[PDB]
């Protein structure tokens, strides 16, 4: 399971 | 010619260090306005928090010396990093205000509430808010005002902590200073507290990420109370007998709650897909919430245990969530009554020391 490494705050 | 300047931010002055530049205004803490600012230097943006006059009075100089001490102390990725110190003041007669320059996340949790998390993601920040309050904890230190709007993050997906002017250890020894919405069952009902008074925090930001709104909105601080019974059901006469009497009696006169299931507080329809491999499943999530969201504190899981849980343990790594605790220097007691000058003196003391 990654880690996710991007998030959306647009 | 000279070190600092200064810039009116509508009736706010920013006297401060010249390498601060195109100050911006952006929220506050319990103490302090605070600005978005460029380092010239650095070349990167910042957060600057005044803290103006602070000594003048009990309050403003302990929550502000803890501010000062804790931000010296706390290292961990996910506390928000001190950068800088300083005040514009030439000495201890002249002395009025401080500056605390912090690392700028992206932007706080306000703000994902509304988006819509995989679980991975929803996991993950979890992880990360807890590791910060296993590093605080790890250290007897209670941080109080977890909310959304004191946890930052970057679109990178990492994820801080913030403000620590409430910051301290256990519990008794004012009522209406942790933000209402967010408030513990001990905290509401003024029986003092202790570290998993922060997992109540947590169970309410997390069910309010699933949930799109507030979790126990409560229009004022007796309402509270009402939420949080509707919701969860009538805490047991076990729980009411520690209870003292002026308020158990309130307690025990409320309509009488049976509370609704996790399953129907926080149904599927509401979850995102449930994720490739097996603990990031929505029951999972709930069994954790269940697990945090429990009014006797005496039965409500702890940081450990919360990121032992198999829906947030996926993500456990040891030097995260085992690191060194901060040291604080015995010195520092987050209690002691001091003086209108005793203040000014170690507050000054202390910013001289971290300029």
């Amino acid at each position: 399971p990654k880690r996710p490494t991007t998030l959306n705050l647009f | 010619d000279n070190n600092f300047y200064s810039v009116e931010i509508g009736d706010s002055t920013f006297t401060v260090l010249k390498r601060y530049q195109n100050l911006k205004p952006i929220g506050s803490g319990a103490q302090g306005i605070v600005c978005a600012a460029y380092d010239a230097i650095l070349e990167r943006n910042v957060a600057i928090k005044k803290l103006s006059r602070p000594f003048q009075n009990q309050t403003h100089a302990k929550r502000a010396y803890r501010e000062l001490v804790l931000m010296k102390v706390v290292n961990h990725k996910n506390i928000i990093g001190l950068l800088n110190v300083f005040t514009p003041q030439k000495s201890l007669e002249e002395f009025q205000d401080v500056y605390i320059v912090m690392e700028l996340m992206d932007a706080n949790l306000s703000q994902v509430i509304q988006m819509e998390l995989d679980h991975e993601r929803m996991s993950y920040l979890l992880y990360q808010m807890l590791c910060g309050i296993k590093h605080l904890h790890s250290a007897g230190i209670i941080h109080r005002d977890l909310k959304p709007s004191n946890i930052v993050v970057k679109s990178d997906a990492t994820l801080k902590i913030l403000d620590f002017g409430l910051a301290r250890t256990a519990g008794t020894s004012t009522p209406y200073v942790v933000t209402r919405y967010y408030r513990a069952p001990e905290v509401i009902l003024g029986m003092g507290y202790k570290e998993n008074v922060d997992i109540w925090s947590v169970g309410c930001i997390m069910g309010e990420m699933i949930k799109g709104g507030v979790l126990f909105p409560g229009t004022d601080h007796i309402d509270q109370w009402n939420k949080v019974i509707e919701q969860l059901g009538t805490p047991s006469p076990e729980f009411m007998k520690k209870l003292q009497p002026t308020v158990r009696t309130y307690v025990e006169n409320r309509p009488k709650y049976a509370g609704y299931s996790f399953e129907k507080l926080f149904p599927d329809v509401l979850f995102p897909a449930d994720s490739e491999h097996n603990k990031l499943k929505a029951s999972q999530a709930r069994d954790l919430l269940s697990k945090m969201l429990v009014i006797d504190a005496s039965k409500r899981i702890s940081v450990d245990e919360a990121l032992q849980h198999p829906y947030i343990n996926v993500w456990y790594d040891p030097s995260e969530a085992e690191a060194p605790p901060p040291k604080i220097p015995d010195k520092q007691l987050d209690e002691r009554e001091h003086t209108i000058e005793e203040w000014k003196e170690l507050i000054y003391k202390e910013v001289m020391d971290l300029e």
